[PDB]
């Protein structure tokens, strides 16, 4: 329930299809809903959500870089700036270490 | 017909004209656009762009 | 890349855009108005001497 | 009139002609110069532009 993000920001523009953080698990029980989300920041400052991807299922308890494919392109533009955010909503309840 | 096919030929060579022109237009502005945008700065580089 | 042959640099520009745009330094006599493009020309901006 | 007529098409299109010359040579050299110039490494990448 405890979600983290940093603020990305765009050098060139172009169109972008995965997103990668370095994270990984402290325990080896099952995990879910471990949420890998995009979000752009308007002129306002307000975050929009334009793609999202389950994680859990290629997580590793040693820390390793995961690597996730967006279901679709979004375009970039330079100036702009975005957030890549870690959900981690699980049911389990074991905790992701980033 | 000698007349006709002089002012078929008129009117391509202006179709090209234009052509031209317009292509110049468009092709000299996407350079000054090019250059006027391009690479930015990135985040943890620098706040501003 | 030390040494390179340096290329002569050549610059065009049709000034046929909405605003002058930041490839130009404009400085001038008048204090608030600088050089404008209007109707694809450069040209004097404001009634000022 | 005809033969004058067509005098002043002819240096019409030796004038379009000299232009669209003129534009292509300078943005063949625009072109070429941007590639050549453009982003450098700044001084804490590395000592060397």
């Amino acid at each position: 329930g405890y979600a983290i993000g940093g603020y990305i920001g765009i050098s060139d523009t172009t169109i972008v299809d995965t997103i990668a953080m370095k994270m990984y698990k402290e325990t080896s029980s099952a995990i879910n809903n471990v949420y890998l989300e995009v979000f752009r920041e308007d002129s306002t400052g307000a975050l929009t959500s334009v793609g999202s991807v389950d994680v859990s299922g290629q997580l590793t308890t040693a820390s390793d870089y995961v690597e996730a494919t967006l279901p679709a392109g979004v375009i970039v533009n330079a100036g702009e700036r975005y957030v890549v955010r870690m959900r981690n909503a699980t049911t389990v309840g074991n905790r992701v270490g980033v | 017909s000698a007349i006709s096919n002089v002012i078929d030929w008129f009117n391509s060579l202006l179709n090209f004209q234009d052509t031209t022109t317009s292509n110049q237009i468009n092709q000299q502005n996407f350079q000054i656009a090019t250059l006027a945008s391009g690479i930015k700065k990135q985040q943890w580089e620098c706040r501003y762009s | 890349a030390k040494n390179l042959a340096t290329t002569d640099q050549s610059f065009s520009d049709d000034f046929n855009r909405s605003a002058m745009g930041g490839l130009w330094f404009l400085k001038s006599d008048t204090g608030t108005n600088q050089v404008g493009v209007s109707g694809g020309r450069a040209a004097f901006s404001g009634l000022t001497d």
